[PDB]
């Protein structure tokens, strides 16, 4: 009703549907201060995102704002691994508490990466997960799905595809799950690239089980359907990584023998650094 | 895999957008036959609800 | 200090450990100080100047002091953009002419920075003259190189000589665990 | 690399300071469009803003 209001004050009286639409246009407008200021620096550069191209262990991993109007936008998800014992780090969730809170995200994809890859004992990598820009508020109850496909390009030494952006949460298990506020990831996603220019390549890679929550804006359908934009439903961390490595994951030059290689290099460095410490 | 576009469309069509409609007033509660069911209850018998 | 475990020294942490890989371990540990107590110290983000003088100490590369490093880096390396670089600039300029300027003193900050730099007058027609440099950096390494003069790559490079640093440093540590087993 | 100094001129170049201007005076919520509309919304329609 209150909707129905502005749309009659927009429209003299009449609610046309140009009025309501003018409507839901100024009130998506007048809360939309915060991301044209993000636009604006992702434009000037003072907020730097990829949106073409592939880079090794990073994607744009899609966040809500701190803000109480809720915006979706990417944020540059980055992940680093490096020798070690089996400890993966949450830079921006061990940024001022310490000690190993069980953050709970970090304990579902360590569990994930120790039980799906089995050719050594503790895990030989060491992950540091961080984001790029600070505005992510990055959720604790849920790992993200964005998360695990950096750690694994990582580990791999796989560049992943920039141009899409990875959205959703995973288990253990690598299933992926359903996350809220999926229009407004897949719309801030939208807007930094038309911002920056549509190739179109870019997409956004969110769960299947948020299929039947896509009620996309009209432009980013408009997008889609002339193929300007793509939108990936996956239910599971291997395919998320298929899309992004842009390749299969079983098979010859596939991804998991390229990951399992980066860690048979790390298990060398290890051993290595071990014989050469004895000798 | 990449979901086309007609697997995104959600919008209903719209016919025509100058056309004024008149429709009957909903009953009450509409949509909502849980609580209007509860309230018909709450009434008959005089429980508090 | 306990506990905590900071966002800037992970991220440091994380870059050296992941960058520079022979050994199971990073073979050093890094001390990183501020002469004198007026900074500020931001513990939620990293620095660009902090990584530069830590790849300096690990390689022995002598840093240009002509130049000033500002930004702040992630763990890839990338330069982000600092609030108030207008500020930093202008105060790294003052010092400068305080001490007389050279003709080759410089500030070293983050290319994301370009669309906040709008400097007073006295700077950029400092800068007009040749007499103070602006250097826009997008990675930690660009920094390093106009630092220490030297590219990344190629014969008598950074990269080799921080390499060949650790490697110094990974035989003392097993010389002297060699020691002590016997 | 070395920013010129072209690169880093931001001031608006000065063609004269001996005139005094004289320019009409700006609507209300000039550069201000979300404000202003918002307002205009509010006023029209009796909404608490």
């Amino acid at each position: 009703r209150a909707l129905a209001e502005e749309a009659a004050v927009l429209g003299g009286g009449l609610l046309t549907a140009e009025s309501v639409e003018q409507a839901i246009a100024a009130r998506e407008h007048r809360s939309f201060l915060s991301e044209e200021e993000f636009l604006r620096a992702v434009q000037e550069g003072v907020i730097r995102l990829r949106t073409t191209g592939r880079a090794v262990g990073e994607v744009n991993s899609l966040v809500v704002v701190e803000a109480a109007p809720y915006w979706g936008r990417p944020a540059r998800l980055t992940a680093r691994a490096a020798p070690g014992r089996d400890h993966l780090i949450s830079i921006d969730r061990e940024a001022g508490l310490g000690g190993q809170i069980f953050h709970k995200a970090v304990l579902t994809l360590a569990g994930y990466l120790r039980s799906r890859y089995i050719e050594h004992g503790s895990l030989p990598v060491t992950i540091s997960l961080a984001f790029e820009q600070n505005y992510v508020s990055i959720e604790g109850d849920a790992a993200g799905l964005a998360e695990l496909v950096a750690a694994l390009s990582a580990i791999g030494n796989l560049p992943l595809r920039q141009d899409l952006a990875v959205t959703g949460a995973v288990d253990q298990t690598g299933k992926v799950l359903a996350v809220g506020a999926i229009n407004a990831k897949v719309e801030g996603f939208f807007r930094v690239c038309k911002a920056l220019g549509l190739s179109g390549t870019q997409g956004v890679i969110l769960p299947e089980a948020n299929l039947a929550n896509l009620t996309l804006r009209a432009e980013v359908l408009e997008a889609v359907r002339a193929g300007q934009f793509h939108i990936y439903a996956v239910e599971t961390a291997e395919q998320a990584l298929e899309i992004l490595a842009g390749a299969r994951m079983e098979g010859f030059r596939g991804l998991q023998e390229k990951i399992r290689a980066g860690l048979e290099a790390f298990a060398r460095l290890e051993e290595g650094h071990d014989k050469e410490d004895r000798e | 895999m990449r979901l086309s576009y007609e697997a995104l469309e959600w919008r209903t069509p719209i016919e025509n957008s100058t056309e004024p409609v008149s429709l009957p007033p909903p009953p009450p509660f509409f949509g909502q036959e849980r609580a209007r069911e509860a309230l018909e209850l709450a009434i008959r018998g005089g429980f508090h609800a």
